[PDB]
């Protein structure tokens, strides 16, 4: 399962 | 054996022809089971594997939903990096992230990954304590920083030491006929003459998964590596994979090269030579 | 910035045997950035449904695509694959070497 969406670059 | 999943991101920008398009698909060892593509009429994380189909709708909509946000952080994020280099609107820039986790034969972590490159060369990796970074430039030194100041690091460190390991167990169990199972090269020598002084020995592997295999040519027992011309594996569209390993040697001394196979799916590693 | 150019094998899925249906398979890969075009070519003429993989990338970030379609070989047949990208000035055209 995908990881959660991260921050920003 | 032990055993690996991967996420591959890809986010590009193209400048007049519409928003960054953002790919993502998971890998378990060779194994590709689900992609997702902003570029679809209905983008949705889907399943590409047959033992990943059984999950129920609360995955593929979580996994959606992410992948969603994930395209459009990565818009924003090609914009940043476009500034941290001062780079022109005009041209079309690539942002790819590598992350995932490989277990031991007892499904404990051995280490976990997070890699991002910008354009195809290095930018910021996680490193293997799952707590510091490397950036590779100062452009990269700023992400660092708005990482920092986010504790990235420790939401990544949880995932990969939590869900990875965890998801990863159960897809091995769920798809263990096939992902737990080593399919052996099948192997053979040809000799194709060069002159009249010289032939090919082509040795052959097919067949076999995972990719992961040794093929390599010894002259009485000696390693021919500077010698020995080895194709890139390629996968046969069975989830197989194919190479092969090629030495030019002298008329009549072709049965002092031995042809020497190493993989999991062997019993035994196997030495072959050219049977006229 | 660097460009990487597209490394392409030809090569059937199974051992090719004429007259029995297999897959024409025209593997590219190491190439930076990751637009490309690629055709199967069968004496010389565009191959209408031909599929190919995922998107994805290597170790070291350099993009991979399968293309492959359906086929059924002949001894009169010629197959080959037809590759254009931004690090070549032309079209690079590999044919199908069925001894390989
Ligand atoms: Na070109």
């Amino acid at each position: 399962t995908v990881r959660a969406s991260g921050h920003s670059y | 054996g032990s055993h690996s999943m991967r996420y591959f991101y890809t986010a590009m920008s193209r400048p007049g022809r519409g928003e960054p398009r953002f790919i993502a698909v998971g890998y378990v060892d060779d194994t590709q089971f689900v992609r997702f593509d902003s570029d679809a009429a209905s983008p949705r994380m889907a399943p590409r594997a047959p033992w990943i189909e059984q999950e129920g709708p609360e995955y593929w909509d979580r996994n959606t939903q992410i992948s969603k946000t994930n395209t459009q952080t990565y818009r924003e994020s090609l914009r940043n990096l476009r500034g941290y280099y001062n780079q022109s609107e005009a041209g079309s820039h690539i942002i790819q992230r590598m992350y995932g986790c490989d277990v031991g034969p007892d499904g404990r972590l051995l280490r976990g990954y997070d890699q991002s490159a910008y354009d195809g060369k290095d930018y910021i990796a996680l490193n293997e304590d799952l707590s510091s970074w490397t950036a590779a430039d100062t452009a990269a030194q700023i992400t660092q920083r708005k990482w920092e100041a986010a504790r990235e690091a420790e939401q990544l460190r949880a995932y990969l030491e939590g869900l990875c390991v965890e998801w990863l167990r159960r897809y091995l169990e769920n798809g263990k006929e096939t992902l737990q199972r080593a399919d052996p090269p099948k192997t053979h020598v040809t000799h194709h003459p060069i002159s009249d002084h010289e032939a090919t020995l082509r040795c052959w592997a097919l067949g076999f998964y995972p990719a992961e295999i040794t093929l390599t040519w010894q002259r009485d027992g000696e390693d021919q590596t500077q010698d020995t011309e080895l194709v890139e594996t390629r996968p046969a569209g069975d989830r197989t994979f194919q190479k092969w390993a090629a030495v030019v040697v002298p008329s009549g001394e072709e049965q002092r090269y031995t042809c020497h196979v190493q993989h999991e799916g062997l019993p035994k590693p196997l030495t072959l030579r050219w049977e006229p | 910035m660097i460009q990487r150019t597209p490394k392409i094998q030809v090569y059937s899925r199974h051992p090719a045997e004429n007259g029995k249906s297999n897959f024409l398979n025209c593997y590219v890969s190491g190439f930076h950035p990751s637009d490309i075009e690629v055709d199967l070519l069968k004496n010389g003429e565009r191959i209408e449904k031909v599929e190919h993989s995922d998107l994805s990338f290597s170790k070291d970030w350099s993009f991979y695509l399968l293309y492959y379609t359906e086929f059924t070989p002949t001894e009169k047949d010629e197959y080959a694959c037809r590759v254009n990208h931004v690090t070549l000035s032309q079209p690079k055209i590999v044919k199908w070497d069925r001894d390989m």
